[PDB]
RNA sequence: AAAGCGUGGCCUAUCGAUCCUUUAGAUCUUCGGAGUUUGAAGCUAGAGGUGUCAGAAAAGUUACCACAGGGAUUACUGGC
RNA sequence: GGGCGGAAGACAUUGUCAGGUGGGGAGUUUGGCUGGGGCGGCCAAUCUGUUAAAAGAUAACGCAGGUGUCCUAAGAUGAGC
RNA sequence: CCGACUUUGUGAAAUGA
RNA sequence: AAACUUUAAAUAGGUAGGAUGGCGCGGCUGCUUCGGUGAGCCGUGCCAUGGAAUCGGGUGCUCCAAGUGGGCCAUUUUUG
RNA sequence: UUGAAACACGGACCAAGGAGUCUGACAUGCGUGCGAGUCGACGGGUUCUGAAACCUGGGAUGCGCAAGGAAGCUGACGAGCGGGAGGCCCUCACGGGCCGCACCGCUGGCCGACCCUGAUCUUCUGUGAAGGGUUCGAGUUGGAGCACGCCUGUCGGGACCC
RNA sequence: GCGCGACCCCAGGUCAGGCGGGACUACCGCUGAGUUUAAGCAUAUAAAUAAGCGGAGGAGAAGAAACUUACAAGGAUUCCCCUAGUAACGGCGAGCGAACCGGGAGCAGCCCAGCUUGAGAAUCGGGCGGCUGUGCCGUCCGAAUUGUAGUCUGGAGAGGCGUCCUCAGCGACGGACCGGGCCCAAGUCCCCUGGAAAGGGGCGCCUGGGAGGGUGAGAGCCCCGUCCGGCCCGGACCCUGUCGCCCCACGAGGCGCCGUCAACGAGUCGGGUUGUUUGGGAAUGCAGCCCAAAUCGGGCGGUAGACUCCGUCCAAGGCUAAA
């Protein structure tokens, strides 16, 4: 090594030679997925190309906890109160995700709104030809079924820029936020330290 | 016995040029073809389109 | 239970959503032992036997000597709490013994 | 008494990096679900030592020898 | 007489850990300076005087030598001599 | 080379608990 | 008398030869003094014929980097 | 190589092949686009010669716009001076004054680490009026950065060739 | 002096059947180096690679949480971008180095074992026979009660009540997808050089066809071809499109309520020690040996430890396209 430069982190020391990939096949796999899905929107028409329906929920990860996103099925708690049954829902187009657990009215609410969205603008095609049994869609309205191309009902990601103007209070320019968010960091801080003295508050007296 | 440095596919065959800078380049073509001197200069015989 | 505190930092910090109670769930009794996998297990402990280490548990603890029957159970079982607990059971099988 | 003198030896030599261990100090910081609580991990300042002393952990032989080289370098001749 | 005939016998032995021995074997090293190298020595850290040519710097396996310590006083201060 | 655990079961005595 | 010196060359060595100076006035100081006593600074106003000779645009500032790191000859001083 | 015509080594001659390339990271310099932004690079829709081209997302993906600490954590409360390009004003002009970018030098202020300090207020352990510091920062008191290309250099890869 | 039944094991050129070897791109398992780098070298690196030994398919493997996270939490597997040359690991030297989150491609979840016909093996195979023939049916043997079929799989479920809501097959005709064959515009006009006109001049034509190739020299128009499509033949079809006859139940499911049961995989987890491996650090996986469970329980929450609480999941059986 020589003049002032970056310490080296070149990792090829092995046989990289042997496992670089290359990427002359994108467009490839561009045309080749195209061409796939032209193929089962074909087949599964007249469904929603999307696929079925996914839920609204939120990120993880203090990083993302407040961009809400598309989940991978409804709960069961969520079908239940929409009223549709486990195992016909994804029959007719809404995915089902037992392992989610609903732990706020905000979100399932939420997600019932979506049920309802979806019932009200789903046709479904009787099983025969002539009989139309329950759950069924009338002919009339049938005929002039189409295949919706994209995604069918979008998700906001963040809650919306809006900034509207208000007044300033007296009570709330004497609202000291610092000293505020300090308090509380000093109670974080030293919860162990109360609680012990409490419990031989109790154990003594 | 082999060539000094063989060729090999993963040189940089493709180059990336900014979204920006493409269309900057496609205004300035735009606007190249506008001038009788440049189609002119360029090749193209042009001595008797109207307008 | 009762929701975050609203506030970004601090005792129960994060933002407030309104909580709620999970149904019943199958996997909650997911252990809780049933009528028959007891008169099974229980029918088949005295017919079997006591694995050597919990006679000497129940020696151990009918003499008194709690310390050391953790002590072995923990040095046969391998863990603090499954030594605990089979302390426990033995303990459990010396009553229902010296009951009568 | 005071002015002052005193940050080792009247002055010029008499000594020591990284990692590791160990000690001193804050009623210090973390163990990342929340606490009590041992342990561990830190920060600052010392010691444990590298004498080849800007600090690898290290015995010979080859006349059975080998490869790269050297006339930067010996033995023969030549030269002063 | 439901024991093929003897012997040894829960010891040998089998497997896993544990410690010692182990150039039989593996892997590896075996510093530098140097009027060639080797042996010697340290001119490898380092101090004083000289060489050093009256500012500083200045070399040789130049020269005469020194250092790896000793000290609760042989440190600090004051006083007297 | 030897030590322990394991295959490794049975009952008997003498010394320690 | 290289490891002696009172004295003590020549050659070479350092610094200065103004505009980055000086004076007056009124302001600050937590420094300093027995004290406007100093030391320093700040605002303001005045002066300062360029303050020896000669010569001339400057690494003046910065960046990136190559090669080199085996030297040899000569006059003088000089070690073995 | 200090030194080659050397009694130093290679070369009998001819023809053809023959040795600093490619890739990754970084950096300076230069050019272009935009510029507190900048990248569409993985995907999606198009694409009537097309592996091209064009469109799309980004409301936070990369880098940049905030740094100091090991960490818990905290996180810039608004700058003056000397010299200065250049412009301006006055004078017949010589000369004088004003504003003075860049850059250089000097002194500070603020953030943070460490130390020091402590009115009030407060959830009693927090805040922080005032005051700080021969300390330390890859800080701030200048938003200039992102992307692409080229050369050069360092390093990894056979890595100038044998 | 026996005839019986079961077990276990023989021999059969018995009847019917499956195995072995080959190819190496990609894929799965084991085994497993050093040259090199560290300016030496011994841990490290090369590398969990090359070589060795095996196993498959059109893809393989994985896969439906004993997951991550600490959030307002999400939610099978696989791949790309980012995370990130980062946390971590390392004679803390050389170097090495993932994951969560997020965005995309594609998205499908399933079935067993166990308590559960006991008026009653309801199950399966084989020989023979028939027919409509990848099967169905009858008869006779056998398997099997040391358990075949059915119900169940934790998201549950089993029971009991209920208005209720949901289930069937066979034809035709295409489309769609695949292969193949045939066909398809226009100068070879006049002069000149030329061995040859495909060249030059002149007069013209096609073009949804001026890709390319051949033909005696730079050929759109001589030829095969290219564009537009047309026609016909054959396949697999198991995808859907409409027509036609066949009319969906007392069985099963879904939904609502009840509260009673609520059965869940063992030398397995888990622990010690050793070895290897990892980014995984008081130990990331795996493996050997020893110890060895639990049912108000068990595995996780990236620092070992005990107590309290909280978040989370249910292993030790199996199948599963797509990217
Ligand atoms: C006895 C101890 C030995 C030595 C140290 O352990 C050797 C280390 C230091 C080093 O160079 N890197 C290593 O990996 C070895 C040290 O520090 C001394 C003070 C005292
Ligand atoms: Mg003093
Ligand atoms: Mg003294
Ligand atoms: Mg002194
Ligand atoms: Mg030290
Ligand atoms: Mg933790
Ligand atoms: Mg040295
Ligand atoms: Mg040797
Ligand atoms: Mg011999
Ligand atoms: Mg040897
Ligand atoms: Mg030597
Ligand atoms: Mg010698
Ligand atoms: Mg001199
Ligand atoms: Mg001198
Ligand atoms: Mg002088
Ligand atoms: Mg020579
Ligand atoms: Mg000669
Ligand atoms: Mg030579
Ligand atoms: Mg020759
Ligand atoms: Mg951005
Ligand atoms: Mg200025
Ligand atoms: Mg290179
Ligand atoms: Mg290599
Ligand atoms: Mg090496
Ligand atoms: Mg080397
Ligand atoms: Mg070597
Ligand atoms: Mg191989
Ligand atoms: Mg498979
Ligand atoms: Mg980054
Ligand atoms: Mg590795
Ligand atoms: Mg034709
Ligand atoms: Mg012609
Ligand atoms: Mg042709
Ligand atoms: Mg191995
Ligand atoms: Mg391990
Ligand atoms: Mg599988």
């Amino acid at each position: 090594v020589k003049h002032n430069n970056v310490i080296p982190n070149g990792h090829f020391k092995k046989h990289w030679q042997n496992y670089v990939k290359t990427w002359f096949n994108q467009p490839a796999r561009k045309q080749r997925r195209r061409i796939a899905r032209q193929k089962k929107a074909v087949k599964i028409f007249p469904r929603p190309t999307s696929g079925p329906l996914r839920p609204i929920v939120q990120c993880q990860t203090r990083k993302y906890n407040m961009k809400a996103r598309a989940g991978r099925g409804f709960t069961l708690e969520e079908l239940k109160s929409a009223g549709i049954p486990k195992k016909l829902a994804p029959t007719i187009g809404i995915s089902v995700d037992h392992r989610r657990k609903n732990r706020s009215l905000e979100g399932m609410q939420s997600n019932i709104q979506r049920l309802k969205t979806y019932k009200a603008k789903l046709v479904i095609f009787p099983r025969r030809a002539r009989k139309v049994k329950a759950g069924d869609s009338t002919p009339e309205e049938l005929a002039n079924a189409t295949q919706v191309q994209g995604d069918y009902m979008p998700i906001a990601r963040g809650e919306k820029r809006s900034v509207e103007v208000v007044k300033v209070t007296e009570e709330m320019k004497e609202f000291k936020a610092y000293g505020k968010l300090r308090v509380e960091r000093m109670n974080q801080r030293q919860l162990g330290a109360r609680q012990k003295k409490a419990a031989e508050a109790e154990k003594e007296e | 016995g082999r060539m000094f440095a063989p060729t090999r596919i993963w040189r940089k065959w493709h180059r990336r040029v900014n979204v920006r800078l493409r269309r900057v380049a496609v205004a300035s073509a735009l606007a190249a073809t506008a001038v009788p001197a440049i189609v002119t200069a360029r090749g193209h015989r042009i001595e008797s389109v109207p307008e | 239970s009762q929701p975050k505190s609203g506030l970004f930092v601090g005792i129960n910090k994060g933002h407030v959503v309104t909580k709620r109670e999970l149904p019943p769930r199958p996997s909650d009794r997911k252990g809780k032992g049933t009528k028959r996998v007891h008169f099974v297990r229980n029918l088949i402990r005295e017919v079997a036997g006591f694995a050597p280490y919990e006679k000497r548990i129940t020696e151990l603890l009918k003499v008194g000597k709690d310390k050391r029957a953790l002590k072995v159970a923990k040095r046969k079982l391998g863990t603090h709490k499954r030594a605990k607990k089979k302390r426990e059971e033995m303990s459990s099988v010396l009553r229902k013994m010296r009951s009568a």
